[PDB]
């Protein structure tokens, strides 16, 4: 119902929130996490799509 | 029982001394590209393509693809895992107990049920006929591709211990799922594949046509208004979406209450122990996804069979591969926009359950997973900690008023995200994003924690 | 019957593959293993020692300059083993640091099983030479090394009133 | 399923947009105080264009091929739009990539090129930076040079043995390569071993002999040559001594670490002497009194006495009545006024901790709890002898220039061994204003009280050191 | 000895039952409709379970 | 695997001579240094018994100690008699005496009856004004064991106050101090003395 | 049984090359 919100909005006040410098660093380290896998993956595919049409007949 | 079995398997050896950071990351860097480039490469022998993919919303979860050598994926180390710790929590055998011989007889029985349930999945998925016909193929290709695909699943199961025995960072599971979320997301966004449906081709990719649609149309107006938001392929507005729920999640998950606390057996020393706001960590989400791949193929596998039939028809109704008009239907999310704003009652009961069975099942595992105050706060009576309050305040009290609040309103909070960003049209399902996010963050987390 | 063994010789082309592989990694690392520096300056002791009994077998020689040369062999063994056990712990603690590779604690691993070695070969020596002379042996050692080193130090102390008599002299 | 476009028309626009993605970010790569001092060492030229020479960073020719490949690439591909683009109801997707790829012309060789790849530079590559980044230690001294030094630790030296047991690295090797070495050796040794005084080195000439490989000798040689000012006569060897100064300061930082690890009071409270006296560049042994800059062993050895066995540090030096003008400051001899002026004005700048209060404290009550976590403050103002950085060690005889850093720690006296590892420290809280320190351990669990010995012992400077008995205690 | 050949002999057919119902898809369509009409009579136990328990579910509420 | 080298024995001498050419000067000089430590070694051994195996360090013969007790017993007599000369005389021969203690036998035995002596000795040579021979007879004193010879530190840092060094002199009480009742006392006092 | 890591990624390169060295080899055979 209503009490269940209510002690959600008392945790959200209680609770206490990162910084935008902390906030700033660990989105910028997750971007570099993300970019690091999704490229060396893309570039993986797109090397293997010729060669793959090639070696198989 | 398996004793005789032990000095049999392979195993690798573990590390003389130890490892630093550096060559941990070297490690995880170098094993995460064969995992790659074995899963692009095709096999041999494959006639029959063009096939109906079975457990199709199966290959989202776990690793594979339509004929390359990584079929088989990860599901044998999986599989035994769960099946090992369903055996463990149900309590069926004496394994319990933390001594050295007894779990390492349990790593050897867990490592040979993986071979022998992959050894079986690669017999059936080739006498099944479903790379060709035993009998149109040939009686010589047959076991060729059979040692072809038991040879890789044992290269991955025997490479599953070069990252946990420790020379990898983390775990070998939760990088082989991670690694093809971010693989999809880059592919749906710079993609070269061209999909000429007539008048103009037009390229998949999303920066791609950004870039192709307006620099070879005229009317620029009616270039961009096909290259911001057109609903047949990826386009930028979607990117944009999934790059804000990224934000929006990476912020959220900072959100901690500390609380204090200074030890008793050494006085002086303070601390914190932090209870996030995502309390078991992509646990609900991960629990409602595979109930619902789980239903979902179950109705699917009913309905091809069984489609004349009321409760079958009740059940839900399949075209095109996408359920309509049924229960699954419910259960399923909506497409986009419009497809939400046609019909108020689907999105309204697809809201409602999202949120009831996120946070239920939140809550639910709060207590298998021995997290619960009750052990928490027993754990901290054992390491020593008492509550740092104003006149001996108790630890038991505060601590199951915070906890359950905090892991009933993570649940709900995670997948009203999950909702949010599935309507909103991010590219990828919000599971696949919210799996990408989070176990990045855990693993920054630990190098954070270890080194650097 | 090609069919048969088309995937029995790839199957076996794989496994000698493999072995051949892991026969000839294991075989460099051996290798490199052997091909490392000794850890302290060579033996001469024991070169001694030996001389005196290949000069025996070619031979008249007695076996008292043959048991001083044993006691002084196991005086050298003893400081070697003493001095091994004060810098392992000191080796262990460093480690963890970084500050040191490897290669240095794989010497000193190799160090510490040739003085067991030695340490047991030269008991059995002793034990060969006379009846029940295998412990007496290493606690003469000790002392001797002990009382040597003291003697070495008093003498170096004393040797020095000389300069500060002089300076005493030319101050006066 | 695919088919490959063959013209010019899908594959610029994708090629160009991957080509840019990459070219245009990497062109933005191609796109606390000092001491006061008027005296100038001889040789100023050498060892000033040695500290150029020190830092260097271009930070070009890694990108600049990147660049202009990516640019001609984007030329081209813009090139080919325009002479293409004049030329140019169902379901089939292509793909963006030329035709001649998977030809029956260019698909073994493609294929060839992968397989070659993928097997030559990954392995190859993976081992280059393996092997790498294994040498260099925390320390940033090579793993080998660690290592040798290692072994030749003894139980206790301090002062004369540490510059043997220092001058065995690894640095010398790549610094001494080639006919380096004999065109020195000769002289360098017959000025070293003749010219100096048996008060600087007693019998350190026998380890100096009995070595036989003219790439450790040379340099030991060079390292007591550069420690004693011995100024030899030519100059091509200068620029090796001087550099051989800051190998034997890398090599001491090592030794120090190493010493620490191992556990002792001597060997520490040497490797420190010899850090100062490499930083300072005075002999280990002499008077501490060469600091000032116009001094000569001929002043230090008129000022201090004819002959003496102790050395006038500097702080009894600038405590004295105004009789040292007539006694170094005459001017036939010693120095002249013109320069002691400079000597006092540059020796009212040097940093003099004097702690007044060093009291344990536990965080949370008053009395200190066994095996607990103690703090203790120590507190005193910087007094010359007469987040704030200090300024810079004032040592003009060396390549690199020094911050000078502080060694806190504690000891006892019985079994003559390190209780804490010392916290270094390199900053202050700002004669001058109450500064204050901190530094937690762990107390021993216990009953009985027992005293400490804690040492202020600093690097970069010779003479500066408080040794205070302090006394734990423990109640429950 | 006679107790470790025992033990031997039941996981050799311990991993033999598993290796066999692993490769169940490939039954001989003998055995394949009893299974079938097996395992349909465990789903309707098991719904009828789930049924009671919805059921008690909702007389508890009320 | 050994390293051989061409010895050549002395018949009625049991002293080995390496024979001519390790093919360098410091293998020849260290291999001569160690045949001379292997003649003193074998000189020891037939001077013990007619059987060469030394006899384990458990027991001590008391012979040699009751000389040197009765040596130190007449030089204190000789000492306090007034004279000096004749006193530090007999007490270096006293040393030279129990020096000849060899090497098998205890080593705590033989460095407390040289702690003695040279405590003694420099007590003496305090006695007869030579400030240098009693500072470094004190030094030998308190390097053989520094553990309860309060009076050794003590007789060493009045040398050195004396003679000068007060640096020196106030390491040496700190040390003193440091280690450690009278002698605590009496520590205290030639500190503040200083 | 043990096996060292650097085998173990050897034996995963030497199974892509023999797999590709398969596919190539049923290529010539079948252009030829």
């Amino acid at each position: 119902p209503r009490d269940f919100l209510k002690d959600g909005m008392q945790f959200i006040h209680k609770c206490q929130k990162p910084d935008r410098k902390e906030f700033k660093k660990v989105c910028q380290a997750v971007a570099i996490g993300f970019v690091a896998m999704g490229a060396i993956g893309y570039i993986v595919k797109l090397v293997h799509i010729p060669i793959n049409n090639i070696l198989v007949a | 029982l398996i004793k005789p079995f032990t000095p049999l398997l392979p195993e690798v050896a573990a590390p003389e001394t130890k490892v630093p950071f550096n060559q941990k990351l070297m490690w995880t860097g170098l094993t995460l590209l064969i995992f790659l480039v074995m899963s692009q490469m095709p096999l041999y022998g494959i006639v029959s393509s063009d096939t109906s993919d079975p457990l199709y919303w199966l290959r989202m979860m776990l690793a594979s693809n339509r004929g390359t050598l990584m079929e088989l994926g990860i599901t044998p180390i999986i599989s035994s895992g769960m099946v090992f710790q369903l055996l463990a929590g149900t309590h069926l055998i004496d394994v319990n107990l933390d001594l050295k011989t007894d779990r390492e007889l349990y790593q050897t029985a867990q490592k040979l049920f993986a071979i022998i349930l992959s050894f079986g999945q690669a017999c059936v998925h080739v006498l099944t006929g479903l790379y060709g016909q035993p009998s149109d193929l040939g009686a010589g290709i047959c076991v060729l591709l059979i040692v072809q695909l038991v040879v890789a699943g044992l290269v991955v199961i025997l490479l599953d211990e070069l990252l946990q025995k420790g020379y990898g960072l983390g775990s070998g599971i939760s990088l082989f799922i991670a690694t093809n979320i971010c693989e999809s997301i880059v592919w749906k966004a710079f993609s070269p594949t061209t999909i000429n449906t007539g008048r103009g081709p037009e390229f998949e990719g999303a920066i791609i046509a950004l870039f192709h649609l307006l620099l070879t149309w005229p009317d620029k107006q009616r270039a961009l208004r096909e290259a911001f938001y057109r609903q047949s392929l990826p386009n930028i507005m979607n990117l944009l979406a999934t790059l804000l729920v990224f934000a929006a999640v990476i912020y959220l998950q900072g959100f901690r209450v500390e609380i204090p606390v200074k030890s008793a057996r050494q006085r002086g020393v303070r601390g914190s122990y932090p209870v996030r706001l995502f309390y078991t960590s992509n646990m609900p989400i991960m629990l409602q996804s595979a109930l619902c791949s789980n239903v979902f193929l179950i109705s699917q596998m009913l309905y091809s069979r069984f489609s004349d039939n009321l409760l079958v028809r009740l059940l839900g109704v399949w075209e095109p591969l996408h359920a309509a008009s049924g229960i699954a239907y419910y259960m399923s999310p909506p497409l986009n926009f419009k497809e939400a704003l046609l019909d108020p009652v689907h999105t309204v009961v697809y809201i409602t359950f999202m949120l009831v069975a996120c946070a239920l099942f939140s809550k639910t595992w709060i207590e298998v997973s021995g997290s619960s105050p009750r052990d928490v706060a027993k754990q901290l009576k054992d390491q020593g900690l008492v509550m740092a309050g104003h006149r001996e305040q108790s630890m038991y009290k505060e601590l199951k008023r915070v906890i359950p609040t905090a892991a009933a309103f993570g649940g709900a909070c995670i997948g009203a995200l999950s909702v949010a960003s599935d309507l909103l049209g991010a590219l990828g399902s919000g599971t696949g994003i919210l799996l990408a996010v989070t176990i990045i963050y855990g693993y920054f987390e630990m190098a954070a924690r270890e080194g650097d | 019957w090609l069919t048969l063994v088309v995937p029995f010789a790839y199957l076996g082309v794989l496994i000698g593959c493999l072995a051949t592989f892991s026969s000839l990694y294991r075989r460099r690392k051996a290798a490199k293993a052997a091909s490392l520096e000794p850890w302290f300056p060579p033996h001469l002791q024991r070169d001694i020692y030996h001389s005196l009994l290949h000069l025996d077998q070619q031979q008249r020689v007695p076996e008292t300059v043959l048991k001083a040369a044993l006691l002084r062999r196991a005086a050298e063994d003893i400081k070697r083993v003493m001095a091994i056990r004060e810098q392992k712990q000191a080796l262990a603690l460093l480690l963890q640091r970084g500050s040191v590779g490897d290669e240095l604690w794989q010497r000193f691993l190799r160090a510490e099983k040739e003085m067991e070695d030695e340490v047991r070969d030269v008991v059995a020596e002793a034990n060969s030479y006379a009846p029940n002379w295998g412990q007496v042996i290493f606690q003469s050692a000790r002392e001797m090394d002990a009382n040597a080193t003291y003697r070495a130090r008093m003498e170096e102390y004393q040797a020095t009133v000389a300069e500060e008599r002089a300076w005493w002299d030319k101050k006066r | 399923e695919y088919n490959y476009d063959e013209n010019g028309q899908f594959f610029p626009f994708f090629v160009l947009t991957l080509t840019g993605l990459v070219t245009l970010p990497l062109t933005y790569s191609l796109l606390a105080p000092r001491i006061k001092s008027d005296f100038k060492p001889q040789h100023d030229d050498i060892i000033q264009n040695q500290k150029r020479k020190r830092l260097r960073k271009e930070r070009r020719v890694k990108r600049a091929i990147a660049v202009v490949v990516g640019w001609a690439i984007i030329g081209y591909m813009v090139y080919l739009i325009i002479v293409t683009r004049r030329t140019a109801g169902s379901y089939s997707i292509g793909i963006a990539l030329p035709k001649l790829i998977i030809e029956e012309g260019s698909g073994k060789y493609v294929l060839m090129l992968y397989a070659s790849l993928l097997g030559i530079l990954l392995p190859y590559i993976v081992g280059r930076w393996w092997y790498g980044s294994q040498r260099y230690t925390r320390e940033k001294v090579l793993a080998a040079s660690a290592g040798n030094m290692f072994r030749e630790y003894e139980g206790t030296m301090i002062g004369g043995p540490i510059v043997n047991a220092l001058s065995t690295g690894e640095e010398y090797k790549e610094m001494l390569s080639g006919p380096k070495a004999e065109e020195g050796l000769a002289k360098v040794e017959k000025k070293v071993l003749a010219l100096d005084e048996k008060i600087l080195s007693a019998k350190d000439r026998e380890v100096l002999r009995k070595i036989d490989n003219p790439v450790r000798r040379k340099a030991l040689a060079l390292l007591w040559a550069y420690l004693n000012r011995i100024d030899l006569e030519d100059p091509v060897l200068n620029e090796e001594k001087y550099e051989a100064g800051s190998i034997a300061l890398s090599l001491t930082e090592s030794f120090t670490a190493i010493a620490l690890a191992f556990g002792n009071l001597i060997p520490i409270i040497g490797a420190y002497r010899i850090s100062q006296c490499i930083v300072q560049a005075i002999s280990p042994g002499s008077s501490p009194l060469l600091q000032l800059p116009y001094f000569t062993p001929k002043v230090v050895e008129s000022v201090e006495g004819a002959d003496v066995k102790t050395h006038l540090s500097v702080q009894k030096y600038l405590d004295m009545p105004e009789e040292r003008r007539r006694s170094l400051t005459v001017g036939p001899g010693l120095l002249t006024e013109d320069q002691y002026n400079s000597a006092i004005a540059v020796a009212k700048q040097l940093p003099l901790f004097a702690i007044s209060k060093a009291f344990f404290k536990v965080a949370g009550e008053r009395v200190v709890t066994p095996s607990s976590l103690v703090q203790l403050v120590i507190k005193g103002r910087i007094i010359p002898p007469g987040r704030v950085q200090p300024p810079l060690a004032h040592a003009p005889y060396l390549p690199r220039d020094h911050p000078p850093r502080w060694h806190i720690f504690l000891a006892d006296a019985k079994q003559g061994k390190i209780a804490v590892p010392p916290f270094t420290f390199t900053t202050f809280d700002k004669t001058f204003n109450m500064q204050t320190l901190r530094m937690q351990f762990q107390a021993p669990p216990q009953v009985g009280n027992f005293s400490f010995v804690l040492h202020m012992i600093s690097d970069s400077y010779m003479g500066f050191d408080v040794k205070q008995e302090i006394t734990l205690q423990v109640e429950d | 000895e006679g107790p470790q050949w025992k033990q031997k002999a039941l996981a050799a057919a311990f991993v033999i039952g598993i290796f066999a119902i692993v490769l169940f898809p490939l039954w001989p369509i003998m055995l394949r409709q009893g299974v079938w009409y097996l395992s349909v009579g465990m789903l309707g136990l098991l719904g009828l379970f789930f049924a009671l328990a919805i059921v008690r579910l909702i007389l508890f509420c009320v | 695997t050994y390293t051989h080298y061409p010895l050549h024995l002395d018949p009625s001498s049991k002293a080995v001579s390496l024979a001519t050419t390790g093919q360098t000067p410091a293998q020849t000089e260290a291999v001569e240094a160690e045949l001379q430590q292997l003649n003193a070694l074998h000189r020891s051994l037939i001077s013990l018994d007619p059987p060469n195996v030394p006899p384990p360090p458990l027991p001590i013969n008391p012979k040699r100690s009751a000389q040197i007790t009765k040596l130190k017993e007449t030089a204190n007599t000789a000492y306090k008699r007034g004279n000096h000369g004749e006193a530090v005389r007999l007490y270096s021969y006293a040393i030279e005496m129990a020096a000849g203690r060899p090497g098998w036998e205890p080593v705590n035995l033989a460095r407390e009856e040289l702690s003695g002596l040279y405590a003694n000795r420099a007590q003496a040579h305090m006695a007869q004004q030579m400030w240098p021979e009693g500072w470094v007879d004190a030094k030998c004193s308190v390097e053989s064991k520094p553990v309860g010879n309060a009076k050794g530190w003590w007789r060493g840092g009045k040398c050195l106050v004396e003679m000068g060094r007060y640096d020196e002199a106030r390491a040496w009480i700190e040390q003193a101090l440091g280690i450690e009742s009278d002698g605590g006392k009496e520590l205290a006092a030639l500190l503040e003395e200083i | 049984l043990r096996v060292d890591p650097v085998v173990v990624l050897v034996l995963s390169l030497c199974f892509i090359f023999s797999v590709v060295g398969l596919h190539v080899i049923a290529k010539i055979t079948r252009k030829f």
